[PDB]
Parts: structure tokens; C-alpha cells; sequence
């Protein structure tokens, strides 16, 4: 009779309501209101959820959080060193002075930046190791090369010397805390692969092609030949990249079964790839057969100037290292009788782990090799535990009493789909399943071969003996053939058939020397349990080593095979190992069936249900379902979903429909919602802003009455996979419980499409309304264009409609320039009624008559649909020129977090490791506080600096963007002379004069553009800029560091107002933000140090309102008589820069055409958004706007008398 | 090196000379040029005209000549309110000691010269009481 509809449109980012209360039987209706929640995300993100490429604010948070905790861990590292050396009495005087080891362990002290090589006096800084720089002056002079080096490059010298040589404390330290500063690269799982691993790179050069006569697609192809004897697997095709050139590739030789090798072949590219470049210096190191210290240094000998770190050896395995350090260990061992000590390597240990008494012990067995390898700097963590995310079971629950004074659920996990438990109920449950057809007549031949439980048992008891049913061994097992029957699934497809029980059968039959009785089903799980749970290779040969001991069984193969059995796959199943044991009786047929291992619940079910008795948990399906199950033993050969009622007592997965009688339901669905339960986070966050806007509309009209809403209507317009969510979700709502609608989804939810959306628009005039709606902005980008081409005159309809020019009709579209087609989408979907989507989804017919009905009813004679009231038009432009757009903020500076650590606390007498909360208030900042480019202060006399800047200055790549003017913004001015003379020399060309080669040809031409004067090689130079960048921090060096702000962080924007009316306009940095928050002011202050009160502040997706010049607004207040002009004035703050503020009309989504450089013409001029407002009166908006806040039903709040009365009759 | 603020009771020991030594005390203190904030100026004020008795306009006139020759007046902050309202989840002490307090941090003073107000312990890591008679 009267019925409320509410129609949804859910954008990528974007949500459109429309409310709306209709008669439908007298044709007549009102709108009760429609807006649009807009979501801010950039257009960067709206181009990049297609595809995806770390489209996540959690996936940086991530990556941020791991490059932090790889930093702590090496500074903790550090720390355990300092301590370790310091208590061995290792470090030089100077050095171990200036280090805390009373509070603050093993860290340097407060504003302090020591050297191990380096010793201060009286402000000079003096080398220590005066004898090693000596010694290495005298290789030198042996090589022959030069007297002049720095006085660093002994550490090198010095590493190679440990191996045979003996050296002082302080050089083992440094070298100690050197292999520190650099691990290498290593994989923690381990699993060696093939005793090969070649993957070896050579260069190579083809000799030549002989024709292969491969004739595909009209292009015969070759072979390769290169003169060691090898040919490239891959045919040739082009052969002008082949011929006679030297092609690099990584080869891995793998030796086959039939015994000669299978050599892989892979294009590899030198100091471009990663595994390409490891390689090469693997086997640059490897042929030396030397020590990767020692190659660096033999490098260096050959060439002083030769960069070692990043370029000569980057990424090498960590085994490398080890190898070099335990050989510099165990040399230096000998001559240090402090290294053979037992007081001290008792006390570093008690040191590193007092509270630990465990490790004490353990660790009191082992050398200082041992501490200084495995247990500090080459220890790395195992992974965390990821048994936690796995899901629950969905059968078996928990109550329990906790410390609340409640009784709450806890369920079970998940067994692994690994468990042989699963693996054998997986097998009965296919082997139950099967029922074969034949190929002659392609009758069910099934029950005939498969009757008896003979049958079954013998089928069972084949497939243990293998890991893969088939095909052919189905077909085998009844001696059955591939020409005449088949097993009514696909025919080239193989299912799992309990592999782990074959395997281990395989393995505990190669080990051999024992009898055919050790394998058994407890056997089976412990061994599934061994190597499962030992997730760790040493500890896994342990375990293995253990498990041959313990039974009579010899351990010489058995630990050979069993140690290379392959890690389980990550997999978990629906339910856990309680739900399978329960169950698994009642499936088993033959002596595998048996009634007395079955518990005392089913039993007791399965006496009920075969005497025929009444108990409540029976209805009148499970008589009609189980009324073969007259005896106790018809329960053989049982299927999951019999025997799962007969377990637990539940048909299946009914769900609990679901109603919500009012908000408060919906409001605690929202609070108990979890994040990141969705496929991406934009999904979620729309469904969350979606429930956040249904939940206002129905406080707000429905005025806390369960029921308002009749009907919900969803349209989306990649997101499809939402619809179902949300109908899921929305159905609790208008759900109705007599029965006429049950479901997964209620009838109600009305899906739309574009079909009948763009039908009604064009049929019912909405097109027009739009259009003329979306003109304004057309005739003045006419104006500004100087041309008439925007607007373009049409007869049948008499007047002028929006079209553009072709050139800007790439990604043109006339609906998407304004926030309001989501609100009309919302209009037209909620008034469609099911009708109108039934007819357009069903137009054939089959048959006049049918739909003739529904064409008199909905269709005015087949032209146009009928309008649902005589006012729809009226109204409907009425409101959309009558709405504001809501805009959802983020203004999240600082946030409360919670720390909690490990820690040995003292408890009853004893000492208990455990979390502790870290103590007092700890803020965590919310944006980035700057961006990443670090920039140092400079001076220069030649550029005159004006008072509130600063000269900074960092480094950039030498390239062809380099200019004249570029050049003369350089900080070295001879290096500006010299790139002068080059350019001069190049004919100012500055692509030819910065190329690369052009680079190299400078380098070793510098004497020509330096008046012959020596200067060393440009890679790198420092280009200036004279501009205000602040410091990063206050203590150590980080004062010498300026940055920039970051992205989207002028948060806050101040307007203030002196005595006399004067209009004053400052931006906050997000630096005083913070600490204004923290010390619990307010974000913006209160009053310039101008002495001007402070009339508001500013922040991105505000709404302003600028007044008439005519008109005078000061205490106008009443803000609810909003008509076509008052709204058409009202601005939105888009970006903020020093004193200027930036506007765009609040219902500009995107321009119509963007800003250019070459021809110079835009909507919105070069920033595509104007510090005045777009009409022709161009009024700075900052001298007369006003603030205002609306709700998120987009409704402008303001205070009333009311509203003062409640303001303090709360405190009351 | 560090701004120095003072309270209500040292002007009141100033003044009131039934105990002398304090009274010598706090005109020791005065002669530094100390700051103060206006509301323990309105204090003294109050306290003055209630519990002395004095008419209006010498107590007019002794505010006057105080903050023309002895003591620096500060000006009152806008943050006081905010401030004091964060000052109090810390700290229990008056309301009127807390904005007391809150005033002076505000203006960079490091040292409140008061005495009942239980003198020793910093405050916000910025300011702390001192008891200057003991
Ligand atoms: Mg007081």
C-alpha cells in the first residue's frame, strides 16, 4: 500500500543513497531524500585496483616494519658484541671508554660517534694500527704501484693476515664487528636439492649455425654450437643477435637416470641480474680458492681504485663468510690464550644470559668459536608460528568457565589435510562415492561389480598400496578395460589416494634389514607427528636419529631415506582430527566396521533411530531419510552427511537466516567486525561506509521504529564478487519471517543493471535533467575556450546540449564530472521496481500475451516507461540541485599504541619469562613525518641567500638532463668550469656530451677541461637549491639532515582575524601539530603571535560556504533554508601550500579537461584548482568563507537553543 | 639561564609581616625581577581587599606600582584551559593550582617559587616547584 524504498549505488569508492516513500497502486510518490558518501582515494589507486601492484596502506605499513626490525636486530647484534668484547677485554682504551655497560649495555654514549681506528686528542684524530698500515705500505712497494693510500684499507689487508698471522685484541675485534656489518645473503629452510646445484655462469661465443629445417610459420630454424661441445636447447630463430657473439648463460647439469647429464640453459645478464651478478662472483671467489676477505684484497692490490662494496662483491651465501671467520677464529686461538680461557667465557655467558639458566648451561659446553658464529652474529631467527591463523573447526566446540565469571566457547583447529586420519577419510570418501558407466550402452553398471563388502574391502585395500588413483588402475582393479567402461568423472584426471601411508611403506621397505611388521597405523602417525611438527633441519635429523634408536630397528638407511622426505604442504581441512575419529567408524564397511569403537552419543542416536522411539532432536526427514536403518548393522558404508546428523545431530549448513530488529543490531555487527576479512581493503572499507550511512539513514528517518525500510536495492556498476556479500549482509533486515521469504537471500534485495538504469534515465527525462544540470560548467569552458564547440544546438529538442571536441575525447564522459550521478543511480535503482528488472532480464517471451500486461502496466504504448508519479521530474531536479556531498576525512595524526615485550620477571620465588607492557605513554605518529630524500645544508658565497632560507644540497647521477643552467646549479663550482669546457667542447649537445661513454671520455680527459690540472672521475655531483627545509631530528647527526614534507600532510590550515577585521592565513606544519597533540592541546593555535583570534582552521575534503559580495555574513546562522545558490556556493579545501589555500566547487569530481603545458589551457588553470572561486566574480574565498560541518547524511549542523541546553545539561 | 615564576603566598609574605623572616625571604625573592602571571595577581588581589580589609584604591595602587617597578607581569595564553586539562591527569592539586601552573609552563618559566604546593617534584618535565623559605 505504502511502501519505503532504498536504493544503493556502491562505486569503486563512492556510495549513493536514495530514500524514498512511494504509492504504487495511485501513481503516487515523494522523495524522502537521497546524498553521496565519497571515500577519497586518488585517481593512482583507481587506475591501479585493475591489476593490483601493492595496492594496500597495510602492505607499506608492512615493508616500513620489516626494514625497522632488520635494523634492530643488527644494532642488537651490535650491542651483544660490544658486551662480549668488552668483558673479554678486547676493545682499545678510548673506545671501550666512551661505550655504557651499567644501564644502557653495549650502547655508545649520548652524543658520541667513536671510531675503532681512530683515536681523538686535543682535537686530532691519530690511526691506531701504525705497523699493519706499514706492513701494507710494504706490499705495496712489492706490488709497486704507489706509497699513497688511506689509512682504512688495512682492514682488508689485515683480515687476509689473521689466517696465518697473529694479531691484536682490537684487530679481532674490529674484523669481529666488521663480518657483523656485512652477513650475506642465506635461505633458513634449507633442503639441499640435487648433490649438483650447478647453475654455473660462463660466457660463451657461437661458432656457427647450422640449419636445424625447422620450417614453422614460414622461418626455418637453426642450432648453436659453441666450442666447448654444447648446444642451446631452444631453437634460433633471428640470426643477426647469434652469430659469432659471446652469450652468457647460467647452465645446471643435473645427471639423469639413463646417466649422462641434462644441462639447463637460462640468458643471464651481466651486473643487470641479481642471480646473475651472485653467481659471478661465486665463482670468481671459487677459483681463487681463497677467501672472499682475501679476493677483495687481491682486487684491491691488482687496482687501488677498484669500489669494493655494492659493485666488486655484493650478494655472496653466508657460508662464505662463516667460512672466513672460523678460519680467522681458529688460526688466532692458538697464540690468544684468552681465547682458550674458561673464567671468561663462563662470565661473557652468564652476561648474555642471566636470567637464562637453560642457556647458561647448555652453552657452558661450547668455545668461543661457537659465540661468536652460531650464537651472535650469524644466529638467525626461525619463522613465527603460523599454526595461528589457521581456521577452526566447524563441528567440534569448547565450553569452558573463565576468569570473567562466565562460560564461553573455544572451537578446535583444523586438522591438517596431511594427517593420516584425513587422508584415509578423504580415501573412503571418494572410494563410497564411486559409481561406474560402461561405453556400449552407457548404463550404471555400478552395484553390480561394487555390491558386497567383499568388494569395497578389496578395493580399499588396493588403493593403500599406491599414492594416485587413475584411470587405468580403477579399471585394472576390476579387470575391467579402457575401450568399454569408465568411472563417470574425467578421464585424464588423477585424485588423491592416501600417498603418506605408500610413502612411508616405500621408505620403511627401502631401509630394509627389518621384517614387514614395524609399519603400522601408530607407527604411521608418529611418523606423520616426527616429521611434521620438527619443522627444522638438524632438529629433523635428530628427531629421525632418535626414532631409529628407540625401536630395534637399524639406523644406516632408514635415516638416509627418511631425511630427505619432502616437507607436508600447507594445507588444512574444513574440520579437525575430533570431527574425522568420531566419524570414521561409521563410514568403514567390513572387519573395518565395527559398533564398539563408536562413542556413546551416536550409539544412544543410533538405538533411537532404529527402535523407532520419539526423541526431540528427530523430525519426520530424518524418518524419511533413515528409514533404512533398521537394524544397527545396515550402518556400513556410510556418506559424510548421514553420518555427520547421526554424530552431531545437525542436517548440513542451514545458516540462522538472520533478522535485526533495529540498529542496535547492525551498529554491533559493525563494532564486531574484523578487519581484513575481505579480499582487499577497498571492499571492505565501501561495505564498512556503507553500513555506517544505512545506519545513520535509519536513525535519522525511521526514528528508532523497527521495520522503516520495506525494500533494499543494491547496484555496483572485479567488484562483482561484493554483490553477494552485501545482499548476505542487507538481508536481516527487511527479512520476512512467516516463511514466503527464506533463503540465503531474502526477495527483497532487488539487484540492478546497467540496462534499465540508462532505460529509465533516458525514457523518464533524468538524461535531461542531468544535462542541463552539468551546462554551466560547459557554457563557461565555452567562454574560457573562446569557441562554441562545447555546446552544440540540437532540434528535437530545441536547445543546447554538453559535447566536446575529439581531441579531448579520450577518456571524456559527461556522467562522472559531478559527485551527484551516484545519488540519481541511487533515485533511479530505488524506484525500478522489481517489475521493470524482471521484464528487461526476461524480454523473450514465447508468447504476446504473457508480458502484454506488464507492458500496459509499465510501458506507455512499446515507447516509454511510464514516470512513477506526475512530479518525478520536478522533484527529482528539485533535489539534486538541492544536495551536498559528504566527504569522509582523515585527520589521524598521533594514536595511543601498546608495547608489550618479552622479559624475565620475578615471580613466587622464581624467575618466569613473559610479556610485559611497556611503561608510561607512547604515541605512535599516524603519517609520514617527511620524505625519504635526504638533503645537508650547504653554504656558498656566490648565491645570495634571502633571510627564511637555507642553501641545501644533495646528490644526483651525472646524465643527459644536465643543462647549461643545470651546470650553474652545482655546488663545486671548478666541477661547473669543467662541465663547461665539456659542453663547450660537445657544442652544448648536452644528450652527446652526458652519455655514459661521453662520461667516461671527460674521466679520462679531465686534464683537457682542467687547464691540465689533475682531478679525479664524475660520477656523482651535488646540485643546490635555495629553499626552507627543516631537520629530521635533534640528537647525533640527525640535525645534519633536511628533508622535505611529505605527501598530503598539510593537514591544517589556519585563518585568523585581528581586532580590526583583517584576514591572516598561516599553514601548520605536521611538526607542531604533533606536539601541540601531545601536549594535549588543540591542533591549530589558538592566537598568531600577530595577536588575531583564530577564526578556524582548514583540513583537505572541508566544506566552506563564500557569501555574495553584496550580502554581509557574520552571525547569519540559519543554515537550513539551503536553495540552489547558497549550495551552489559551497567550496571544498583541496590541497594547501605556505599562505595559499586551494578551492574546488564541492560537486567537481573530475574536469573536464586537464591543464596542460603546451597549449595551456584548462577548467581550472595550471594547479586544476583556483584559490577564487570559478565564477566570474573571482573572489579569494579565504577572505570571506565560512566553515561548515555536516554529518555524514551530508545535513548542515549548527547550533541551536537546544543544543546549548544539552551541552551542559550532560555534565549535570 | 632560567625563567623564574612566583605564587600568590610570596606576595602575601611580602606584604603581611607577622612572621619576618619570611617577609625578608620573599623581598629577597622580589628583588630579582620574577615573572607573574595575572591570575595570582588576582589573587593577591582578592586575598587583599577580604582578608587585610584594605578600601579598593590602595589596592589599586599597590597592583599599580608592583607591576610597573617589581615583578614582570605575563600575559595570559589562549592554551590554558587545554593545557590544564592535561596537566591534570598526571597531577592532583587544586584547579586553581593548576592553572596556575599551566600558565606559567606555558610561558617558559622553569622555576615556580611557591610554598604550598608541595615543593620538589618537576612538573610535565618542564617546570618545578621550590619552596624558597626552607
Ligand atoms: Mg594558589
Amino acid at each position: 500500500m505504502i511502501k519505503n524504498i532504498l536504493g544503493l549505488a556502491l562505486g569503486t569508492n563512492s556510495i549513493g543513497w536514495a530514500l524514498v516513500k512511494q504509492d504504487f497502486e495511485n501513481k503516487q510518490g515523494e522523495i524522502l531524500g537521497m546524498g553521496s558518501r565519497i571515500i577519497p582515494m586518488s585517481q593512482d589507486i583507481l587506475g591501479d585496483f585493475g591489476k593490483g601492484n601493492s595496492v594496500s596502506q597495510t602492505a607499506e605499513r608492512t615493508k616500513y616494519r620489516s626494514v625497522r626490525r632488520l635494523r634492530e636486530r643488527f644494532l642488537l647484534r651490535r650491542e651483544r658484541l660490544h658486551r662480549v668484547l668488552y668483558i673479554l677485554n678486547f676493545l682499545p682504551e678510548h673506545y671501550a671508554s666512551q661505550i655504557d655497560f651499567e644501564k644502557r649495555l653495549g650502547k655508545f654514549k649520548v652524543e658520541t660517534e667513536p671510531k675503532l681506528v681512530w683515536k681523538n686528542t686535543d682535537g686530532q684524530f691519530s690511526f691506531l694500527f701504525q705497523n699493519s698500515f706499514n706492513e701494507m705500505l710494504e706490499d705495496f712497494k712489492a706490488a709497486g704501484q704507489e706509497l699513497k693510500i688511506p689509512y682504512d684499507w688495512t682492514i682488508y689487508h689485515l683480515r687476509k693476515k689473521a689466517i696465518s698471522q697473529k694479531i691484536e685484541k682490537e684487530e679481532l675485534a674490529w674484523i669481529l664487528l666488521n663480518f657483523n656489518h656485512k652477513r650475506g645473503y642465506y635461505q633458513l629452510r634449507g633442503e639441499d636439492f640435487e648433490e649438483e646445484k650447478d647453475k654455473t655462469f660462463v660466457r660463451l661465443k657461437v661458432d656457427r649455425i647450422v640449419d636445424s629445417g625447422e620450417n614453422v610459420k614460414g622461418k626455418i630454424l637453426y642450432d648453436v654450437y659453441f666450442e666447448n661441445g654444447w648446444k642451446y636447447d631452444k631453437q634460433v630463430v633471428k640470426t643477426e643477435d647469434w652469430v659469432d657473439r659471446t652469450k652468457e648463460f647460467i647452465v645446471s647439469e643435473s645427471i639423469l637416470k639413463n646417466g649422462e647429464t641434462k644441462r639447463t640453459f637460462k640468458a643471464v645478464d651481466s651486473e643487470k641480474d641479481w642471480i646473475a651478478i651472485k653467481t659471478k662472483t661465486e665463482q670468481e671467489i671459487e677459483h681463487s680458492h681463497k677467501t672472499v676477505g682475501t679476493y677483495i684484497y687481491e682486487t684491491l692490490l691488482q687496482n687501488p681504485k677498484q669500489k669494493i662494496k655494492g659493485k666488486l662483491v655484493r650478494t655472496i651465501e653466508r657460508k662464505f663468510y662463516k667460512e672466513e671467520l672460523r678460519q680467522i677464529l681458529e688460526k688466532q686461538k692458538e697464540f690468544h690464550q684468552e681465547l682458550q680461557s674458561d673464567d671468561l667465557y663462563n662470565d661473557c655467558i652468564r652476561e648474555l644470559y642471566r636470567n637464562n639458566e637453560v642457556h647458561q648451561l647448555t652453552l657452558r659446553k661450547k668455545d668461543f668459536v661457537h659465540l661468536f658464529m652460531e650464537d651472535i652474529i650469524f644466529y638467525q631467527r626461525p619463522l613465527r608460528s603460523q599454526k595461528s591463523s589457521v581456521s577452526n573447526c566447524t563441528l567440534e566446540f569448547r565450553k569452558y568457565k573463565g576468569e570473567n565469571g562466565a562460560e564461553h566457547t573455544q572451537y578446535l583447529k583444523a586438522i591438517p589435510k596431511s594427517n593420516p586420519y584425513y587422508q584415509e577419510f578423504r580415501l573412503w570418501q571418494w572410494i563410497f562415492n564411486l559409481n561406474l558407466y560402461t561405453k556400449d550402452n552407457d548404463e550404471n553398471v555400478t552395484k553390480v561389480f561394487l555390491n558386497t563388502t567383499q568388494d569395497f574391502e578389496n578395493l580399499f585395500e588396493f588403493l593403500n598400496t599406491r599414492k594416485e588413483v587413475d584411470q587405468k588402475a580403477l579399471l585394472k582393479h576390476f579387470k575391467l578395460n579402457e575401450k568399454t567402461h569408465r568411472w563417470n568423472f574425467v578421464e585424464d584426471k588423477k585424485y588423491p589416494c592416501n600417498e603418506t601411508k605408500t610413502m612411508i611403506s616405500s621408505r620403511l621397505d627401502k631401509v630394509e634389514n627389518i621384517s614387514d611388521d614395524f609399519l603400522t597405523r601408530d607407527i604411521e602417525q608418529k611418523i606423520w607427528h616426527i616429521i611434521y611438527s620438527v619443522n627444522d633441519k638438524v632438529e629433523y635429523e635428530k628427531a629421525l636419529k632418535s626414532f631409529a634408536r628407540k625401536h630395534h630397528l637399524d639406523e644406516s638407511s632408514f635415516f638416509e631415506a627418511f631425511r630427505k622426505f619432502p616437507p607436508f604442504k600447507s594445507e588444512y581441512g574444513s574440520f579437525s582430527e575430533k570431527a574425522i575419529k568420531k566419524l570414521l567408524p561409521l563410514m568403514r564397511l567390513g572387519k573395518y566396521w565395527n559398533y564398539a569403537e563408536i562413542d556413546k552419543y551416536s550409539r544412544e542416536r543410533i538405538q533411537k533411530i532404529i527402535t523407532g522411539e520419539y526423541d526431540e532432536n528427530i523430525k519426520d526427514k530424518v524418518r524419511e531419510k533413515s528409514v533404512h536403518l533398521t537394524i544397527e548393522n545396515d550402518f556400513q558404508g556410510l556418506q559424510l552427511w548421514l553420518a555427520q546428523y547421526i554424530v552431531y545431530g545437525r542436517h548440513s549448513e542451514a545458516s540462522m537466516i538472520g533478522k535485526w530488529n533495529s540498529a542496535n543490531d547492525l551498529e554491533v555487527f559493525l563494532k564486531d567486525f574484523k578487519q581484513h576479512s575481505l579480499r582487499n581493503p577497498i571492499v571492505e572499507q565501501v561495505i564498512t561506509e556503507t553500513l555506517r550511512v544505512v545506519k545513520d539513514i535509519w536513525l535519522k528517518y525511521g526514528n528508532g521504529t523497527k521495520d522503516f525500510f520495506n525494500e533494499i536495492h543494491i547496484e555496483l556498476g572485479d567488484t562483482r564478487y561484493i554483490s553477494k556479500y552485501i545482499s548476505g549482509i542487507l538481508s536481516n533486515i527487511v527479512r520476512v519471517e512467516d516463511g514466503s521469504d527464506e533463503g540465503v537471500n531474502s526477495k527483497n534485495i532487488v539487484p540492478g543493471n546497467g540496462k534499465i538504469t540508462t532505460q529509465l534515465k533516458q525514457d523518464w527525462g533524468l538524461n535531461d535533467v542531468w544535462n542541463d544540470l552539468i551546462l554551466p560548467r560547459f557554457e563557461r569552458m565555452n567562454q574560457l575556450t573562446n569557441s562554441k564547440d562545447f555546446t552544440a544546438w540540437n532540434e528535437n529538442h530545441q536547445k543546447f546540449l554538453p559535447t566536446v571536441p575529439i581531441e579531448f575525447s579520450k577518456g571524456f564522459s559527461k556522467k562522472r564530472i559531478d559527485h551527484r550521478h551516484h545519488a540519481l543511480d541511487a533515485l533511479v535503482i530505488a524506484c525500478a521496481t522489481t517489475d521493470h528488472v524482471n521484464l528487461l532480464n526476461n524480454q523473450s517471451a514465447k508468447s504476446d500475451t504473457k508480458r502484454y500486461d506488464l507492458k500496459k502496466k509499465l510501458m506507455k504504448f512499446p515507447k516509454q516507461f511510464l514516470k512513477p508519479w506526475e512530479k518525478f521530474t520536478v522533484d527529482a531536479k528539485h533535489n539534486l540541485e538541492s544536495i551536498i556531498v559528504s566527504f569522509k576525512q582523515n585527520l589521524r595524526v598521533i594514536n595511543k599504541a601498546t608495547n608489550y615485550y618479552e622479559k624475565y620477571v620475578e615471580k613466587d620465588g622464581t624467575k618466569n619469562k613473559e610479556r610485559v607492557e611497556q611503561a608510561g605513554t607512547n604515541w605512535a605518529i599516524r603519517k609520514p613525518m617527511h620524505k625519504d630524500t635526504v638533503s645537508g645544508k650547504v653554504d656558498l658565497p656566490w648565491v645570495k641567500v634571502p633571510k627564511g632560507k637555507i642553501l641545501t644540497a644533495t646528490r644526483k647521477s651525472l646524465d643527459s638532463s644536465f643543462d647549461l643552467k643545470s651546470i650553474g646549479s652545482i655546488t663545486d663550482t671548478g666541477i661547473q668550469k669543467i662541465l663547461k669546457n665539456y659542453l663547450a667542447f660537445k657544442d652544448g649537445n648536452p644528450e652527446l656530451a652526458f652519455s655514459p661513454e661521453g662520461i667516461d671520455d671527460l674521466n679520462k680527459n679531465i686534464e683537457k677541461y682542467n687547464d691540465g690540472k689533475p682531478h679525479q672521475p664524475i660520477n656523482k655531483v651535488r646540485v643546490f637549491e635555495l629553499g626552507s627545509k627543516f631537520q629530521v631530528g635533534q640528537t647525533g647527526n640527525k640535525k645534519g639532515k633536511y628533508v622535505e614534507a611529505a605527501k598530503g600532510t598539510n593537514l591544517f590550515f589556519a585563518v585568523y582575524e585581528d581586532e580590526k577585521g583583517k584576514r591572516s592565513y598561516e599553514t601548520i606544519p605536521l611538526n607542531e601539530v604533533i606536539e601541540r597533540q601531545k601536549q594535549g592541546l588543540t591542533s591549530v593555535p589558538l592566537e598568531n603571535e600577530k595577536g588575531s583570534r583564530l577564526l578556524f582552521d582548514l583540513s583537505p575534503n572541508d566544506l566552506v560556504y563564500v557569501p555574495e559580495i553584496d550580502e554581509n555574513i557574520d552571525s547569519n546562522f540559519v543554515f537550513s533554508n539551503l536553495n540552489k545558490e547558497k549550495i551552489s556556493r559551497i567550496y571544498k579545501v583541496e590541497k594547501t601550500s605556505g599562505t595559499e589555500c586551494y578551492f574546488v566547487r564541492q560537486d567537481i569530481a573530475y574536469l573536464i579537461k586537464q591543464y596542460d603545458a603546451k597549449t595551456k589551457i584548462g577548467e581550472l588553470e595550471s594547479q586544476n584548482k583556483l584559490q577564487v572561486t570559478m565564477t566570474d566574480d573571482r573572489i579569494r574565498i579565504t577572505d570571506t568563507c565560512v566553515k561548515i560541518n555536516c554529518d555524514r547524511l551530508g545535513n548542515i549542523n549548527f547550533i541551536t537553543k537546544e543544543k546549548i541546553k544539552q551541552i551542559f545539561n550532560e555534565f549535570r | 639561564l632560567d625563567k623564574i615564576a612566583i605564587d600568590t603566598n610570596i606576595l602575601l609574605y611580602a606584604y603581611d609581616n607577622r612572621d619576618l623572616d619570611k617577609q625578608d625571604r620573599a623581598v629577597e625573592i622580589l628583588l630579582k625581577k620574577p615573572f607573574v602571571t595575572q591570575l595570582v595577581v588576582f589573587e593577591f588581589i582578592k586575598v587583599l581587599e577580604r582578608r587585610f580589609k584594605m578600601d579598593k584604591k590602595e589596592i589599586t595602587k599597590l597592583t599599580i606600582k608592583l607591576l610597573k617597578e617589581v615583578i614582570i607581569p605575563l600575559s595570559l595564553h589562549r592554551d590554558i584551559y587545554n593545557y590544564s586539562q592535561f596537566l591534570l591527569q598526571r597531577y592532583n592539586f587544586g584547579l586553581s593550582d593548576i592553572l596556575v601552573l599551566s600558565d606559567s609552563i606555558l610561558n617558559n618559566c622553569t622555576i615556580l617559587l611557591s610554598e604550598d604546593m608541595c615543593n620538589g617534584m618537576i612538573v610535565d618535565k618542564k617546570l618545578k616547584i621550590v619552596n624558597p623559605f626552607l
